[PDB]
């Protein structure tokens, strides 16, 4: 009836600085379906971000993939900001190149 | 291929 | 191997916000191939995989008409259920429906499915014999009696054993090059020190299809779950999947740990060791 999202932020391929890639934020395990997911670059919301069509698993929990093409650098920090009714403040998960 | 219902199928 | 086709429908009432939103998605195995969004401009069922685009215009007209009809019924059903549960006009509520069929490797029917949820809990579901229903509560019992009277199970059994599997077989043929592939995981291990006393080993599986996989850690050949972490399998965004499993180990004992990878695309399971 109310389930808080699981959040993973990750790249499509292992990051190599200067090489084109995709930044993903996968939210799953949540209910109800109303949710906002934003990708952040150095704390700033990335403008062009796409997402998958709403679907759900066997247990009725919803899941969505948000993604944008990007080129990692040494300097830039990325994160995913998730806004959901179960969260008193949006949850911000930083991108770690090895998770 | 989606389910092909009668007009009045699946009403609760 | 075996294959499946599934449709997933979500209707959400948006009180004050206007009319309910309906979203439908279709899958073969772990590959999405169609979508319909009641809020989108096209008002059509839309392709989401390359092999479904070889269906002709009649297919898209028919699937658009029928999925729209389903969306209209679920709109009706949101009002009906709020009455059944004596709920106010104020809150938002959710109907979810899943249905589909499985076939075996020779293409023959294996089983069929239809199940509905209201606000995230089971409401009514077709039983495996495709002839009777399981109602989760008194409200659902009202629906059960209407559907038993209308012989609705006959329509579902006819679709699940007929058109469902026939079209699933057709998709597997039309999309053989991608749906009938196995992409074996590309695997590697990482190693990072917490302190002088401990390190983390992380065992990775990337670029694999289908999504089903098992990653297990062993220490000295015995399965280990303590001080491990396994993340949920996640999409890479290109049609393949990713997963990792980590373990915290005492520094200098790395050689005692093995990560074991099982996947349909591997003739034999893999063992990785740092």
């Amino acid at each position: 009836i109310q389930r808080t999202p699981k959040i993973q932020v990750y790249s499509r391929h292992p990051a190599e600085n200067g090489k084109s890639n995709f930044l993903n934020c996968y939210v799953s395990g949540f209910h109800p379906s109303d949710i906002e997911v934003d990708l952040l670059k150095n704390g700033e919301r990335i403008e062009k971000v796409e997402h998958s069509d709403l679907s759900f698993s066997k247990d009725w929990s919803f899941y969505l993939l948000y993604y944008t093409e990007f080129t990692p650098t040494e300097k830039d920090e990325y994160a995913c900001r998730v806004n959901h009714v179960t969260l008193s403040q949006p949850k911000i998960v930083k991108w770690d190149r090895d998770m | 291929e989606v389910f092909n219902a009668t007009r009045f199928a699946s009403v609760y | 191997g075996s294959h499946s086709m599934r449709y997933f429908y979500t209707s959400v009432s948006r009180p004050g916000r206007g009319e309910p939103r309906f979203i439908a998605v279709g899958y073969v195995d772990d590959t999405q191939f169609v979508r319909f969004d009641s809020d989108a401009a096209s008002q059509r069922m839309e392709p989401r995989a390359p092999w479904i685009e070889q269906e002709g215009p009649e297919y898209w007209d028919r699937n658009t008409r029928n999925v729209k009809a389903h969306s209209q019924t679920d709109r009706a059903n949101l009002g009906t259920l709020r009455g059944y549960y004596n709920q106010s006009e104020d809150g938002s509520h959710t109907i979810q429906r899943m249905y589909g069929c499985d076939v075996g490797p020779d293409g023959r029917f294996l089983r069929g499915y239809q199940q509905d949820a209201y606000d995230g809990k089971d409401y009514i579901a077709l039983n495996e014999d495709l002839r009777s229903w399981t109602a989760a509560d008194m409200a659902a019992q009202i629906t059960q009696r209407k559907w038993e009277t209308a012989h609705e199970a006959e329509q579902w059994r006819a679709y699940l054993e007929g058109r469902c599997v026939e079209w699933l077989r057709r998709y597997l043929e039309n999309g053989k090059e991608t749906l009938q592939r196995t992409d074996a995981p590309k695997t590697h291990m990482t190693h990072h020190a917490v302190s002088d006393h401990e390190a983390t080993l992380r065992c990775w599986a990337l670029s694999f299809y289908p999504a089903e996989i098992t990653l297990t850690w062993q220490r000295d050949g015995e399965d280990q779950t303590q001080d491990t972490e396994l993340v949920e399998t996640r999409p890479a965004g290109d049609g393949t999947f990713q997963k990792w499993a980590s373990v915290v180990v005492p520094s200098g004992q790395e050689q005692r740990y093995t990560c074991h990878v099982q996947h349909e695309g591997l003739p034999k399971p893999l063992t990785l060791r740092w």
